[PDB]
């Protein structure tokens, strides 16, 4: 140590510099940590975590292809009518007719005319019904070909109904209202009012209702307002003393507009709206559907951006998005000020700068969070964060919109702000800062006059009444009927949305531009005295009834059982092969032309008799179920569990005797009913397009790709012992740059690499393709019966081919391939399937593993050939001496194989042919497809908020590369004559 | 995608496809991805299942169809499954690297049987019912064992 | 808060709203909790709330009017919640 | 190039993958000389590739898909294939010769 | 320098331990600073002070 | 390719630290990603470069030569060149031999 110290002193090197710097850095860390800890003790964890940013421009999703969704919606309705799913007495027909009319153009009209005119009404009553309905709809869409789309709600108005069973079971349902069956009657009922406030072919002939839809339907409803009565919905006016009071004239304007809407529908074309707080089950969601129906351009925010929410919004646009409308979904946190500024900047920025280039006509800030059981003494971090969201950031968003319109000199296109206001401010209690936020929102009515933003923003306060449904007002649905017993009105979310959209009508917009409007939509609830006590009494009486009934029934049951002292069946999976359905000869003859009998040489007609596959979703059966229905049945779930090795079959002692499925890892029994609940999440998580799993591809991890770099040695290395043969190989490679000397006592050799020699140091690389369509995890050729020796001999692609061939013969009803030789000669069974690249794993073995001198089987070369899969098929199953022609066609390999097989049978070289395609996924091919930019970059997909399940999106505006997959597909094709003679199923004609 | 839509549209326009009768496009790689050579086989299996079920699967990742594709009036791009009252033929197209274009046409199997006599049809139907019962027995035994 | 209109509401306005609304609510809650932890139900503290007649009339005062208007929910909170034995509300509308 | 040279991080063209495909030779023939839109069916038959190609071409003309066809076979010699044929003992040992 | 390296290897003393720890600490500092900077951009300097 | 001296590589575990070698920051980070604790990378403050120091227990590859016993082949005549037939340099540099 002293010698080393002397050397360090001579070298002028400080040995404690690093520790000194480390100790300074550790002190800086504690200072910063102390600052962060003080801020968290001041703001609280809920607020500090809540202000986290969520918005980004790359995650924005646009929906504007209504020209395609119109024709989809028409075909769906047409086939629902033809199958009887929709009938003439349904309002769904009327609503879908409205939505179709809102997207009417010339191509849609030609699409309708073809499909309706080619309908054979003599095939059934449903066919005649669809013909009539379609002709009427064609007329309507011709009539509105140049009319603006309209928001028109034709849903049956429903009311609250709470029932208590004999056992004390409480059930709440929305039942159709008695005296109100249309929105026009709803407006009539609101205009009349009630004693407390005193100071059509629908459901019978949808086709007739559809014929009425284009017809713009003489006394207003404001005339029918009784004197000395406050309507349930009314507007207010401020008096010189500053208090807002009911105004007959303004309320008449509003109610007349609502009536006109209910009769003719309102348009929102050329309206640009920003709406927050509009997720599923909310009032905003119903507002957004009505805006989209009327043709508005809407940006809707979401605090839970996901694939589920994006799919919810796609479905909404594809159902309601009228022509000229657009829906933009963006991730958003209204509790973050930076998110607010960024959202408004994105909206106002030019498209060349990555923005939308819009100017807002309306702002609907309905984002909110719930505060339950937070009294005055409990107001804390969460209440502060909610008050920020619901008051301070709405003020900030208004200011941001003002600043954006002022920086551009816009003084004549004000944005209307629909403020969600509350009638109650501290009446119920235990809601944190909710009432403060809602009451503070009311200073804007005066700010509009006192400050200088009135040309950019108009204030429209809406006092939202008792709304049943979700959000915050849910949980109170069981007392809605009791509340309505006092002459008050509670509203559904559709009704409240209709009322709010009544404020976006052209006349109300002008009224807001004249001065701030206050709409009262409280349904008369303000006249009920002591609302808190009344509602508590109602709820208490309901719970009392329920509990007393339940307990009394329990006691009576016990006394009966002490004084006097069904069998249900669970389903079991029964997997079916699904051979084609054969229909009676009469019906089958009614299909093809009568002249066809005897006309065709059936030895020249090729037919598919069986098919199979091994892919990212299992067999053909499971893949079809996922493709068509999006979910597995019990048979599909059980088959996927068996394929992935979750479950196995057991028959014997388990002490009792058991026959059925058991868990493969724990050997515990499993019933078919419980298979879904046990395994479906795992099955879905490990199937289809997913993150690449290194365990399935020999440890390949796209995030750490291994390479080597050549470096010239700068100084001799330390000797290492090696065998004589290895030492001589090193000497042969390096010559003068290495020294080898036998250790006389061991017979071994020391290898000493000298300066100037070449080495290779591994280095890791991060690749940006991380997702692939992979065969389900757990898949194993042993589950199908392929033996260990074959598995260890052949390339992994050969296993997919063997399984697919066996399953395709099973799907053809041929359980023993030698049965083919009871009809044809051995020289008459061909194999014409191929691959684009073959056994790429054997290519790796011979090109890289042999280079690194790792153990590779001596016949790895043969396993790589593209015809080796067909060779193995013939050597293990078929044993034919018929034609073998292996195509290589990159991505068109399977179609080329089908063509070659058809021509092979037609030339007479074969009567049965195996056709199809196969290919695997591996590291080198993935990388090379990445270098060609043919595949999608997964990091860019993540930047746009896309998950692996949505990365393959053909024919979409944002499609940016293919997703690589693996597997095989096989079809058995033969002559129609031999297929008929053999008695095999026929799935189609090639 | 653009080239394939254009090709199918030109095919239909030249052969006089009726106006208002767009071909319904299926895109199964939205769910399975692209196997570089099994693609056509997977699409053919799906086309057979469509031909025998009458169900046309929808592209559930078709969130917004590219506006450029509206020009191809003989193509419709659904996002949801449509249960029709019958499909009679399906077109399968592939485009591999190296100028490998390919097309196959699959027709519903019930058009074959109109070319044979009633007795032959009934004999075939009985033979196929027997073969299906035996294939069911083999399939389930092989599955559990 | 001088010359802070709607578009200028920023850090300082938030800090003032905290002072003048949220921390006065917190101080009331703290006093309630202290009297409840000691079983004091018969010696309420009178809260003289400085209230304003004007709420948005002059303008350019940041969040002052929001803070003063929000202070008025207490008149109803006193009945709806359970701190009325510990605190009594006395709103004073201070004149010019 | 794609299995060893890329592993050693040596300069390899970014589209080396396409040059490896067995149908790429036919693609280049069509792209430089022929310019036809006729059938293209690339056989893979190990040492019987040329006879298989002749068979496929004859059947392609007889089916009416073509009236003129290019048929034949090709393959190269390189280090890895030589070694692997040596490990299979398919080729002659030159030292024994 | 090579003699000193030999002596350090014999003494089983890592000469770069301090620098390694210092570089880890400098990264922790930047993480904490980034959190503080986000909170100041969210709340503003007037509120935070 | 010389069948008499076929190049392979062997994996050896380092028995003692190696001498530092300078590399670019990206390359040094790739080495650190590969080796983790078994390598030390430190920026040279005056160059912006990095020193890479492979430590004991890390993995390397030393080339070793092997003698293969197949030395003869049927080769296209020496001097053959697609330029003699007219194929241009760009095509020759693009495609496989
Ligand atoms: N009866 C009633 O319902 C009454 C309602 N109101 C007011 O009218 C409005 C109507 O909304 P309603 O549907 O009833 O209430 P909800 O609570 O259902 O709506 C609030 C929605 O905002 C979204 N959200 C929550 N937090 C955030 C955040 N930090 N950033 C962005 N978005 C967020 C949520 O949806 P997602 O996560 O999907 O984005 C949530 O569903 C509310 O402001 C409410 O206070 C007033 C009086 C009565």
């Amino acid at each position: 140590r002293q010698q080393l110290q002397v050397l360090a002193r001579y070298l002028k090197m400080d040995l404690d510099n690093g520790e000194r710097k480390f100790l300074k850095e550790k002190d800086t860390v504690a200072e910063l940590q102390a600052q962060l800890d003080y801020l968290n003790a001041e703001l609280g964890e809920f607020f500090v975590n809540g202000v986290a940013t969520s918005f980004s421009r790359k995650k924005a999703r646009t929906f504007d292809s209504s020209w395609n969704w119109a024709k989809q919606s028409l075909l769906s309705l047409y086939f629902e009518i033809i199958h009887g799913v929709l009938k003439n007495v349904d309002r769904e027909v009327v609503s879908e007719a409205i939505n179709i009319m809102n997207r009417s153009n010339d191509a849609l009209i030609k699409f309708m005319e073809y499909h309706i005119s080619n309908t054979d009404e003599t095939k059934g009553e449903n066919y005649q019904l669809v013909k009539t309905l379609g002709e009427q709809l064609i007329e309507n869409c011709k009539q509105v070909l140049d009319v603006d789309p309209v928001y028109k709600d034709v849903a049956k108005p429903t009311g609250p109904k709470t029932a208590i069973d004999k056992n004390g079971n409480i059930t709440y349902s929305e039942e159709p209202r008695e005296k109100v069956r249309k929105l026009s009657q709803y407006v009539q009922e609101m205009a009349l009012g009630g004693p407390i406030t005193k100071e059509d072919a629908l459901d019978k002939d949808s086709t007739k209702e559809v014929a009425s839809l284009p017809n713009k339907s003489s006394k207003t409803v404001s005339s029918t307002i009784p004197r000395e009565t406050i309507p349930f919905l009314h507007l207010r006016k401020k008096t010189p003393a500053g208090d807002w009071k009911y105004d007959r004239q303004l309320s008449s304007l509003f109610l007349d507009g609502l009536e006109k809407a209910a009769f003719n529908g309102v348009t929102f074309k050329d309206k640009y709206v920003l709406i927050t707080g509009a997720g599923k089950g909310s009032i905003g969601a119903e507002v957004l559907q009505g805006l989209l129906q009327g043709g508005a351009k809407v940006v809707v925010t979401t605090s839970r951006f996901s694939k589920q929410v994006t799919d919810y919004y796609q479905s909404i646009y594809a159902k309601y998005g009228a022509k000229g409308s657009t829906l933009i979904v963006v991730p958003f946190n209204q509790g973050s000020k930076q998110d607010v500024e960024a959202l408004i900047e994105f909206i106002y920025d030019t498209e060349k700068n990555g923005g939308l280039g819009w100017d807002l006509d309306a702002i609907i800030p309905f984002a909110a969070i719930p505060e339950q059981g937070i009294e005055l003494e409990h107001i804390d971090s969460k209440s502060e964060f909610a008050h920020r969201i619901m008051l301070t950031n709405i003020l900030r968003m208004m200011g941001c919109v003002k600043k954006q319109k002022s920086a551009r000199g816009i003084e004549t296109r004000p944005a209307q702000v629909i403020l969600p206001m509350s009638p109650n401010h501290g009446t119920f209690g235990g809601d944190g800062m909710y009432s403060e936020s809602k009451l503070s929102l009311e200073t804007l009515f005066n700010r509009w006059h006192s400050e200088s933003w009135a040309n950019q923003l108009t204030v429209c306060g809406a006092i939202i009444g008792w709304t049943r449904g979700t959000g915050l007002m849910s949980a109170n649905n069981i007392i809605a009927e009791g509340i309505e017993k006092m002459g008050v009105r509670t509203f559904s979310q559709k009704e409240m949305a209709f009322n709010l959209l009544g404020l976006l009508t052209p006349e109300v917009v002008e009224l807001c531009q004249k001065s701030p409007v206050m709409a009262d939509l409280n349904g008369g609830l303000q006249f009920v005295p002591e609302l808190k006590e009344f509602t508590a009494k109602l709820r208490k009486e309901l719970v009392e009834t329920s509990e007393v009934r339940k307990a009394v029934s329990i006691e009576t049951a016990l006394e009966h059982k002490v004084v006097n002292g069904q069998v249900e069946i669970q389903p079991r999976a029964n997997i079916q092969l699904d051979f084609p359905e054969l229909k009676p000869y009469k019906q089958v003859k009614q299909i093809a032309p009568a002249e066809l009998e005897g006309l065709l040489d059936l030895e020249r007609v090729i037919v598919v008799t069986g098919f199979a596959e091994v892919g990212p979703w299992g067999s053909a059966r499971t893949r079809w179920e996922m493709e068509a229905f999006g979910e597995f049945s019990l048979e599909g779930c059980v088959e996927m569990a068996w394929i992935m090795g979750f479950i196995s079959y057991h028959n014997g002692n388990l002490g009792r005797p058991y026959t059925g499925w058991v868990d493969s890892k724990t050997k515990e029994p499993v019933d078919d009913k419980d298979v879904k609940a046990k395994y479906e999440t795992s099955i879905l998580e490990h199937s289809g397009i997913r993150l690449i799993e290194p365990e399935l591809f020999n440890g390949y991890n796209p995030e750490k790709k291994e390479m080597i770099q050549e470096v010239i040695v700068e100084e001799d290395l330390e000797p290492f012992e090696a065998s004589k043969e290895t030492a001589e190989q090193f000497k042969h490679q390096h010559g003068d740059k290495v020294d080898i000397f036998e250790i006389p006592e061991t017979g071994e050799y020391s290898v000493k690499l000298l300066k100037g020699a070449t080495l290779y140091i591994p280095k890791a690389l991060r690749f940006d393709r991380l997702v692939a369509g992979q065969i389900p995890t757990g898949w194993n050729a042993k589950t199908y019966g392929i033996s260990d020796d074959i598995i260890s001999q052949v390339d992994p692609i050969t296993l997919f081919v063997l399984v697919s061939v066996v399953e395709a013969f099973i799907a053809s009803g041929i359980t023993d391939p030698y049965e083919m030789y009871k009809y044809v000669h051995v020289s008459e069974v061909g194999n014409c399937s191929g691959s684009g690249m073959g056994g790429v794993s054997a290519l790796r073995g011979m090109f890289k593993d042999r280079f690194k001198d790792e153990p590779v089987q001596n016949d790895i070369l043969q396993e790589s050939f593209i015809n080796t899969m067909s060779a193995w098929v013939n050597m293990l199953l078929i044993s034919s001496s018929g034609p073998i022609k292996t195509p290589v066609g990159a991505c068109a390999t399977s179609v080329e194989s089908v063509d070659i097989g058809v021509e092979t049978i037609l030339s007479g070289k074969a009567r049965i042919c195996i056709v199809g395609g196969y290919d695997d996924f591996q590291e080198e091919g993935s990388f090379e497809f990445g270098n060609m930019k043919a595949t999608s970059n997964t990091l860019e997909e993540f930047e746009h908020g896309r998950t692996p399940a949505e990365m393959s999106r053909p024919a979409t505006t944002t499609r940016n590369g293919f997703m690589e997959a693996q597997g095989a597909g096989i079809q058995i094709i033969m002559q129609a004559d031999l297929a008929l003679k053999m008695g095999v199923p026929i799935y189609g004609i090639v | 995608d653009k080239n394939e839509s254009a090709t199918i549209n030109e095919m239909m326009k030249h052969l006089g496809r009726s106006e208002g009768n767009p071909v319904i496009g299926v895109f199964q790689k939205f769910l399975t991805g692209h196997p570089k050579g099994a693609a056509g086989a997977w699409m053919m299996n799906g086309a057979l299942q469509i031909l025998n079920s009458g169900i046309i699967p929808g592209n559930r990742n078709a969130d917004n169809v590219d506006k450029i594709l509206e020009q191809f009036e003989y193509v419709l791009y659904p996002s949801k499954t449509l249960k029709t009252d019958g499909v009679r033929a399906v077109s399968i197209t592939s485009f591999g690297f190296g100028q490998k274009g390919g097309q196959a046409i699959v027709v519903h199997p019930d058009y074959l049987y109109g070319a044979i006599t009633e007795d032959r049809y009934n004999e075939y139907v009985a033979k196929v019912s027997a073969r299906e019962k035996s294939a069911y027995k083999f399939f389930h035994n092989g599955m559990i064992y």
